[PDB]
């Protein structure tokens, strides 16, 4: 029932695998076709003028030992974004951060989800009911793992990790 | 700390 997506990634110029990743689609409907649009791209063009869509984008902070972060796709370093929808309200907080690999949303405070995400490699108790979590991965935990490794205390990655192809 | 936030990383 739940929508099924996937990020191809590149670590510097090097495909590094597939990561795929089911969306809370039955608990989280909103969160999760946000999410599931802009991997496919289907929305088209946006309000930032650029596409809709994750294709492209990167990595832009990478924590070792907490998470990594993307979907940045309008500015490339966290203070861009936006969903298919054009600011979100966060919509609940069933799932928490229980487990590394789970999919929750970035944002700047209450109500302004967008397009940023993070897959979490540790769970991150201290996150409930301010991220809203909606997802978590199937396949690529080890992809995770060597994205995770890319990381730095400053978030700073230290290899460019991208979304070559993102889609159901 | 460890937030995961969108244009102001605080600590």
């Amino acid at each position: 029932g739940n929508p099924v997506v996937y990020f191809d990634i590149s670590i510097g110029q090097t495909p590094a695998g597939r990561i795929t990743m089911e969306l809370f689609a039955d608990k989280v409907p909103i969160t999760a076709e946000n999410f599931r649009a802009l991997c496919t791209g289907e929305k088209g063009m946006g309000q930032s003028g650029k596409p809709l869509c994750y294709t492209g984008s990167f990595f832009h902070r990478i924590i070792p030992q907490f998470m990594i972060q993307g979907g940045d796709f309008t500015r490339g370093d966290g203070t861009g974004g936006e969903s298919i929808y054009g600011k979100f309200r966060d919509e609940n907080f069933v799932y928490t951060h229980d487990a590394p690999f789970l999919l929750s949303m970035a944002n700047a405070g209450p109500n302004t989800n967008g397009s940023q995400f993070f897959i979490t490699t540790v769970p991150c108790p201290w996150l409930d009911g301010k991220h809203v979590v909606f997802g978590k991965v199937l396949e690529g935990m080890e992809v995770v793992k060597s994205i995770e490794k890319c990381g730095s205390q400053n978030g700073k990655p230290t290899k460019s990790v991208c979304i070559t192809a993102s889609g159901v | 700390x460890l937030l995961v936030t969108a244009g102001l990383v605080l600590a």
